[PDB]
């Protein structure tokens, strides 16, 4: 496993840079920790309005103006 | 003497350089002493023709301000 | 069922195959100076 | 006053392909340690005029054309895939802006080969056509390498428009974080021009033997035009300069600058290096470019999601 | 419907009676197939940036990809009579009939 | 550097579509009414266009329900010159 | 079938709002913050009615009170946003992050003024 | 209408530049040319690795068409498919490239 | 003929086959078409001779015509409906245009003029799959869009392709000319029913798949290819010549066998929607195919045709070819007769 | 036949482009949502023929929407009754339809 | 008549496809098919789909009708009556079809079609900061799994397609 891996570097160099460029690409999103932030930005954006529901009465976790500190912020994305 | 090929190099830098000034000096002259509005999507292309008919010279190039309303 | 319009149908061959019914050869000009007759295989 | 931009676009265009050759003439001569022409005029100033009103006067070969319109119509075609392709590049505002201009460009360079079959079908001899589609053949190919880098790139960039990559180039280079793709790319500009040391369109029979001197004179010019147009493209795409808003003359000195160093790059590459063959560089492709550049595309695919840094599409 | 949508069914009637009553080899064959292949192609990509179907802009890229690997096979085939009989045409193919 | 430059970029992109967000109820407002004034217009110019053919009554629309339809190109631009015409249906491709 | 019911002239006339794109674009920011009552309650209107001849009269509203924030800027601090407008109406794409002093000056104004 | 505009332009420039290139030495009375390659009569042979290497560019094109949206579809809510879907589209682009490697493909035309 | 790649290009042809089976979409339909046509390229081009060629030549241009004739339904009923869900057509241009195109794809006549030629020059193997399971697909998409279908146009082509595949298989003596107008006219016969009863369809369908493939696994066991070969076969196996006779006898629709069961209850659905002259001109047809059929019985085992004199080396050798599905496939087409309500598993 | 894998184990392929009115990215709507979502919960679960025999005026309504070939006609009827009128020269157009009136922002 | 543009462009349209449709010799069909194909992609850019024009552009006459050429060129040695005759049948139908829609500006064949201008269809609405068929192709990504997976599948079996039928052994 050790004699093989130099003897297919002197040989093909490319074939196997490209092997382990794949492989490290296999690899890397699922180890790095990061792909979740980049899916809270991608959720985040706000590409149609944010249409407003009726107030029945009973809604608590839904604010009266974009001002008001209740609901979803994106602060996060300005400290990082 | 390497400082003889030079005047061909000045030529192709006028060359090249004439066509990028001219349209930056005719986009600038025809929207009015702005740059062209571009329009990739459709929003900008209705503000476009809001400004259009806003304008009330089908120009949309002659802006109008905070003095046109009350 | 021969008729006038079939009757030059051959029997197929028993096998079922067909029998199969060269090289490039350039003649470079003399446009020091050489004529190649030149035999190509592609 | 649309008309009077696209005139000034077009004639410097004829103008700097006539200075191409004529840099390239005084170039070739001062690396190989003789003179170009300086008897004509001041510093060869008036040679490309001599070129041109030669060229313009000259008796044609009279060959047996097959066909009269296609012998016709393919230089016509190549000199408008060369002239009008020029329309989209943002300098530092583009002549036609298109959200697609990068897709614009690369499908007219992808059929830009018409032109050298119909030249291959216009003359009667078939060692000209086989030359033809020696030449369609490695052009096809590396034109999907090509397809490769560039879509690469601007998934890099994540919008196809070719004025905001001037903006996506601001704080550093593209050619820092893309090096490898850098150095494929710089191989497939010096390539896909039929360019030394890959240039098999001389040596052996050219793909318009049989074509006037006035069709060859056009297909000439559309070469160089090519050529120019794919090194301001490498110029603005990964050596984007800095652009002000409001002083605009600066980033179009800038590219000139790295324009011009980049043809005197060309032409240094092409006065270097002996012809390669064509399983040579058919093996360069086939089999050393493809899987790098698949590995690199594949990587630079996995990256930004990894990174946190999927760039806007707007 | 609009003027454009019958234009673009009687080019695809031209190409079937054009695909049809052939007299030249298998190349024009396959060229009035890709006359069909653009008419399909244009028809769809009409039909789907008019009604507003966003998603269906899936139909017309990959009405064009499959049948395409299919032209290309149809170039093999034609290659193979170019490997047997010198010339691709029509005529010659009267050897499964007896 | 381009981590940094896309997440500003990214920032940036928020800032712009918030505020195309807060912009354009006003905007609603205003194709609304323009394109009100523009079918009563067309209704109205139908009405006193013609009298005298039999077998019409006008604002009669083709649709079964009275559900309220989004207007067409040519059910509001369809009575104007050939230049609103054009500048309306197809100024937004060719500009450019 | 049935014949389409259209409210006339008389219940279209109103003031407009006469302004540019860059104008509406400078101070979107607090058109969002200081009017969005009646925007909202005029595009509630709009979805769950479905049909602009029963949200008329709501719109109406929303071409009051934004006229209303146009003469609060035009009274107390005409010359920050005059300044913010041109500058933002000078670019093509109108991107923000290339007029950030005078958004700043423009912001300090507002929330010392009012 | 400005972009056909260029493109009219430049076209008819071009046809003038082939009118000038085509007609105008026509003037000049200089000859008649009866003129009475290597190839001297064989047919063309039909090298069969450019029609190979020909539809392999075909197919290659085609899925390089499949791979094509990933800058417009990166700003995708579900991102994981994605990377999946691009991950493999690019394995079988190689695993389609190795194929065409073993079977003979890529000799005698490297 | 790699194993692997034949093994990955059989498992391509039964994706493509249950795409077109499984999907609730129009173009996953054209998708299991294509991939079916593209897979099974190779499969006729297996013993590399030229006439292989020739039928693969053949069979590509009318499956690619008919696709594109399917697209044209398929862009047609989008027009006219606007939406892709596999079920009845909204237009009449789009279900006469999906019936000649389902016609064109299953070698119904006038639309049979490839299906002798192309069987004709191709290896056994793929013909027994061409006849076999390429007929599986456009029957599920016949019977999806039943509602639909036009009866004038759909009894047209089952009328023409009943009496064609009988009149011109009454004069082929080639096994695999005479196997591809059987297949026609058995196709026409199962279309004849499509539309009052699709059950019976479905039946005959297995019916017609299970004979055809005992007779196909016959031919490739006894490598017979004409009607002298397998006249002289009853020197090397006299049980595999009454075997042939046997299924032959089934094949015409003789009780008390098996092939006597869909066609008598697709009579028992003739005459509930009130039709009587249409089964009778079916049934004669059936006689003509009986004919033929008798005749290649007379020619195989009924007689003793005279052989040659390497007959005996042949004495000393067993067959050793790979005789798969062979007695179980020879049963279920003779002796399934008492066991007919089993159609009702196929409802 | 038409087997159901899809409804067997519980997996979508393809039902989300099968309909118009189906869920699409970022919710953009089609010129005719409202008539096929009226005319998808008129066919319900109650079969082909009844549909096609009870909900025909809403399937109408939805082909009008599709192809709006009744509009065609009344709007060519429209503009041929105006040519005539410049024919005779009875009436003459408004200048709020030829380009002067002021617009409405 | 600009406004009737695509309409004048389907016309040429159909042109084209006459300009192939007689099929005198293959080399010159496909360059009327050439032609044909750039109207057609006239025809989708007029209607706002950059995207579809250029996947045209780029891959049907760039991509696969250059292979088409490459092909035909490989046979068809360089040095008809009824194919003129066509041709003038052709042309008479198509202007005969041209002068129906022009003065009675409806006709029948199969349906019922219209004569006016296709102006009046098209949509006064905006999709925002985005264009409708751009994320409809971005799309495929993120829906498309069956669709992406049967679409490798077989071009992969096409590569072995190509690699077995033509080896000839």
């Amino acid at each position: 496993v050790a004699a093989f891996l130099k003897n297919v570097w002197a040989k093909e160099p490319v074939l196997v840079a490209s092997f382990a460029i794949a492989g490290l690409a296999v690899i890397l999103p699922t180890l790095s920790p990061y792909t979740k932030y980049s899916l809270m930005i991608n959720r985040a954006t706000p590409y149609n309005y944010p249409v407003p529901l009726r107030d029945d009465g009973n809604m608590p976790d839904v604010p009266s103006h974009p001002q008001d500190p209740q609901g979803p912020s994106l602060e996060w994305l300005k400290r990082l | 003497m390497w400082f003889e090929v030079l005047p061909g190099i000045a030529v192709m830098g006028v060359c090249l350089f004439i066509p990028g000034m001219a349209t930056a000096r005719i986009h600038r002259f025809s929207n009015g002493g702005r740059e062209k509005r571009v329009a990739h999507y459709s929003y900008q292309w209705y503000l476009m023709e809001r400004d259009r008919r806003v304008s009330g010279v089908n120009r949309y190039y002659v802006s109008k301000g905070l003095e046109n309303i009350d | 069922y021969p008729t006038k319009e079939t009757a030059h149908w051959k029997p197929p061959p028993w096998n079922d195959v067909d029998p199969p019914k060269s090289n490039l050869t350039l003649n470079f000009g003399p446009q020091g100076v050489l004529r190649l007759v030149m035999e190509l295989s592609g | 006053m649309f008309m009077i931009n696209v005139l000034t676009l077009i004639i410097p265009i004829l103008l700097a392909v006539a200075f191409l050759t004529l840099v390239e003439r005084k170039v070739l001569g001062y690396m190989q340690f003789r003179k170009g022409p300086n008897v004509v005029g001041p510093y060869g100033l008036l040679q490309p005029i001599a070129d041109a009103i030669k060229l313009f006067i000259k008796e044609p070969l009279r060959p047996a054309t097959s066909s009269i319109s296609m012998f016709i119509l393919a230089p016509i075609l190549a000199l408008t895939l060369a002239l009008t392709m020029w329309i989209p590049l943002p300098m530092p505002y583009p002549l036609i802006n298109m959200n697609l201009g990068v897709l614009f460009m690369l499908a007219m360079s992808s059929l830009a080969v018409y032109s050298i079959l119909w030249s291959g079908w216009a003359s009667n001899s078939k060692y000209a056509l086989i030359g033809a589609l020696r030449a369609v053949a490695q052009t096809i190919s590396y034109e999907v390498t090509l397809a490769i880098i560039l879509l690469s790139v601007l998934l890099m960039n994540g919008s196809f428009t070719l004025s905001t990559l001037i903006i996506t180039q601001e704080q550093v280079w593209l050619i820092f974080p893309a090096w490898p793709l850098a150095m494929m790319w710089f191989i497939s500009t010096l390539a896909e021009t039929n360019r030394a040391p890959f240039d098999l369109t001389e040596g052996e029979s050219g793909f318009n033997v049989e074509y006037a001197a006035g069709p060859f004179a056009l297909f000439f010019m559309a070469e160089y035009a090519n050529i120019i147009m794919m090194n301001i493209f490498t110029t603005t795409l990964f050596l984007g300069a800095f652009h002000n808003p409001y002083m605009p003359e600066l980033y179009t000195i800038n590219f000139t600058i790295k324009s011009l160093l980049l043809s005197i790059t060309f032409l240094w590459i092409r006065a270097s290096y002996p012809r390669f063959r064509y399983d040579q560089l058919m093996h360069l492709l086939w089999k050393n470019f493809l899987p790098l550049t698949l590995a690199l595309c594949m990587w630079h695919v996995s990256l930004p999601i990894l990174l946190s840094s999927i760039p806007p599409q707007t | 419907m609009s003027l454009v949508y019958m234009n673009i069914m009687m080019a695809f009637t031209v190409s079937l009676t054009g695909l049809l009553m052939y007299r030249s080899h298998l190349m024009s064959s396959l060229l009035c197939l890709e006359g069909m292949m653009l008419s399909l192609f244009i028809l769809a990509t009409l039909m789907i940036l008019n009604s507003h179907f966003t998603l269906a802009s899936m139909m017309p890229i990959i009405l064009l990809v499959f049948a395409a690997c299919e032209a290309a096979l149809g170039l093999s085939l034609l290659v193979m009579v170019s490997n047997t009989y010198g010339t691709d045409y029509v005529q010659n193919l009267n050897l499964l009939q007896c | 550097s381009m981590m940094r430059w896309n997440r500003e970029r990214r920032r940036l992109q928020i800032e712009d579509f918030e505020a195309r967000i807060a912009l354009m109820p006003l905007l609603q407002a205003e194709k609304d009414r323009r394109v009100l004034q523009m079918l009563r217009e067309n209704l109205e110019e139908e009405a006193t266009i013609m009298k005298d053919v039999p077998g019409w009554k006008v604002g009669e629309s083709v649709f079964h329900t009275t559900r309220w339809v989004t207007p067409m190109m040519g059910e509001l631009y369809g009575l104007r010159t050939g230049e609103e015409i054009l500048s309306s249906t197809y100024g937004f491709i060719w500009y450019t | 079938p049935g014949i389409v019911e259209l409210p006339s002239l008389e219940d279209l006339k109103v003031q407009e709002v006469k302004v540019s794109s860059s104008v509406l674009k400078a101070a979107a920011h607090h058109y969002g913050a200081q009017c969005d009552k009646p925007n909202k309650e005029f595009m509630l209107c709009r979805w769950e009615e479905k049909d602009p001849r029963r949200c008329l009269e709501e719109g109406k509203l929303v071409n009051q009170c934004a006229l209303e924030f146009f003469r609060q800027i035009k009274r107390h601090c005409a010359e920050p946003f005059t300044e913010y407008w041109t500058c933002i109406d000078y670019s093509g794409l109108q991107l923000f992050r290339r007029c950030r002093k005078e958004q700043a000056q423009f912001d300090k104004c507002v929330l010392d003024k009012l | 209408m400005n972009l056909m505009i260029t493109l009219l332009t430049n076209f008819t420039l071009a046809t003038l530049l082939v009118t000038i290139a085509f007609w105008l030495p026509q003037l000049n009375v200089y000859s008649e040319k009866t003129s009475p390659d290597p190839m001297g009569s064989a047919r063309l042979p039909f090298s069969m690795k450019f029609f190979l290497v020909a539809i392999t560019f075909l197919l290659f094109d085609l899925e390089i068409a499949l791979l094509l949206p990933l800058p417009w579809a990166s700003q995708t809510t579900n991102l994981n498919t994605m990377l999946t879907m691009a991950l493999l589209l690019i394995f079988l682009l190689a695993v389609s490239l190795a194929y065409e490697w073993t079977q003979k493909g890529l000799e005698w035309t490297e | 003929m790699n194993p692997i790649i034949l093994i990955i290009i059989l498992m391509t042809v039964m994706l493509g086959t249950i795409i077109v089976m499984i999907s609730t979409h129009w173009l996953l339909i054209w998708i299991g078409f294509e991939m079916n046509m593209l897979a099974i390229i190779p499969i006729m081009m297996k013993k590399h001779n030229p006439r292989a060629t020739e039928a693969s030549t053949k069979y590509f241009l009318t499956q690619s015509t008919a696709s594109m004739l399917l697209m044209m339904a398929i862009i047609i009923n989008l027009m006219f409906s606007g939406q892709w869900t596999v079920m009845k057509l909204f237009n009449p241009m789009a279900s006469m245009l999906m019936t000649m195109a389902l016609a064109m794809k299953l070698g119904m006549a006038p639309f049979h003029f490839w299906v002798p030629e192309v069987t004709q020059g191709i290896p056994l193997s793929s013909g027994l799959i061409l006849l076999t399971w390429q007929k599986l697909a456009p029957m599920s998409v016949l019977y999806q869009i039943l509602p639909s279908i036009n009866l004038d146009l759909i009894l047209t082509l089952s009328i023409l392709s009943i009496t064609i595949g009988g009149w011109g298989g009454l004069n082929q003596t080639q096994l695999r000319k005479i196997m591809a107008y059987s297949s026609i006219a058995h196709m026409g016969w199962m279309t004849a029913v499509l539309l009052y009863n699709p059950t019976m369809t479905l039946l005959n369908l297995i019916i017609y798949i299970i004979m055809t493939s005992t007779m196909f696994t016959l031919f490739m066991a006894n490598s017979t290819t004409t009607t002298l070969s397998l006249s002289h076969t009853w020197n090397k196996a006299p049980i595999m010549t009454i075997l042939v006779l046997i299924t032959l006898l089934s094949m015409g629709g003789l009780p008390p066998l098996s092939g006597f069961m869909p066609k008598w209850m697709i009579i028992q659905e003739m005459t509930k929607n009130d039709s009587i002259i249409l089964p009778t001109l079916m049934a004669i047809t059936a006689l003509l195919n009986l004919y033929f059929y008798m005749r290649l019985t007379y020619s195989t085992a009924l007689t003793m045709f005279p052989s040659t004199n390497n007959m005996k080396m042949k004495w000393q050798f067993p067959t050793t070819k790979r005789m798969t599905l062979l007695p179980t496939m020879t049963v279920l087409s003779t002796m399934l007769l008492p066991l007919t309500p089993i159609l009702s598993i196929l409802e | 036949p038409f087997f159901d894998v899809q409804k067997k184990l519980g997996v979508d392929l393809d039902h989300w482009m099968t309909i118009q009115s189906a869920e699409q990215p970022h919710r953009i709507p089609a010129r005719c949502h409202a008539f096929e979502k009226e005319w998808i919960e008129c066919a319900h679960g109650i079969g082909s023929i009844r549909a096609e025999k009870e909900c025909k005026i809403e399937f109408e309504d939805f082909r009008e929407c599709l192809l709006r070939q009744k509009t065609m006609k009344r709007l060519n009827a429209i503009k041929r009754q105006r040519d005539k009128l410049i024919k005779e020269g009875k009436y003459t157009p408004p200048p709020h339809h030829s380009g002067q009136e002021d617009l409405r922002p | 008549m600009m406004t009737y543009i695509v309409f004048i462009l389907s016309i040429i349209f159909v042109m084209g496809f006459v300009g192939f449709s007689s099929k005198p010799s293959p080399i010159y069909g496909g360059l009327g098919l050439i032609v044909s194909g750039g109207v057609g992609c006239g025809i989708v850019l007029n209607f706002g789909g950059s995207f579809l024009g250029l996947m045209v552009f780029l891959i049907y006459l760039g991509g696969m009708m250059v292979v088409f050429g490459y092909t035909t060129a490989m046979a068809t040695e360089q040095y008809n009556k009824v194919v003129l005759g066509t041709f003038i049948t052709g042309l008479l139908m198509e202007f005969l079809m041209v002068y129906y829609v022009l003065k009675d500006k409806e006709v029948e064949i199969v349906f019922k079609f219209n004569g006016m201008g296709d102006w009046v269809i098209y949509d006064t609405g905006d999709s925002g900061f985005f264009s409708e068929e751009a994320m409809g192709i971005a799309a495929l990504y993120s829906y498309g799994t069956w669709l992406v997976i049967v679409t490798g599948w077989s071009l992969l079996i096409g590569v072995v397609v190509i690699m077995e039928i033509t080896r000839g052994n």
